[PDB]
């Protein structure tokens, strides 16, 4: 449900304006690791 | 379904303008269920049309240009 | 709500297994992009 509105920019904008910068930073980097991690594992 | 079939199915669509029409009518018509791929289409879409040059995979930076 | 399961790296690395790093990738580009544009607002 969360992810589906997370596919687009526009979507993604409207619920970025009930963060601040840090938390959308912050989450940013915690999703950076995880994709990393998948990333990793799809390349080993 | 895959984002590919709507992707050249929106590729038939030009100027950018026509596409803002079109997936706003599609938008009441999707089950929400196929949504999900069909917002990559139009995003890619978008985004090649933009840049005005075709590409298989979009570069993270070409999504900025995106409105 | 739709944000607060996404701060976690426990639940983010559960759901992250919904989907492949193909649909990731897409999104994640996307996600980057925004925050930027949000950064270029704090800053101003």
């Amino acid at each position: 449900e969360a992810l589906k509105i997370l596919n687009n920019i526009r979507t993604l904008r409207a619920q970025a304006r009930e963060c601040t910068l840090e938390t959308l930073e912050e989450m940013l980097e915690k999703l950076e690791v995880v994709v990393n991690e998948r990333r990793e594992e799809e390349s080993a | 379904l895959t984002k590919t079939d709507y992707l050249m199915r929106l590729r038939r669509c030009q100027t950018i303008d026509t596409l803002e029409r079109v997936i706003e009518k599609n938008k009441y018509e999707l089950s929400d269920n196929e949504l999900a791929v069909f917002y990559s289409a139009a995003d890619h879409r978008l985004a090649e049309l933009t840049m005005n040059k075709l590409y298989d995979k979009i570069p993270s930076s070409v999504w900025k240009f995106i409105r």
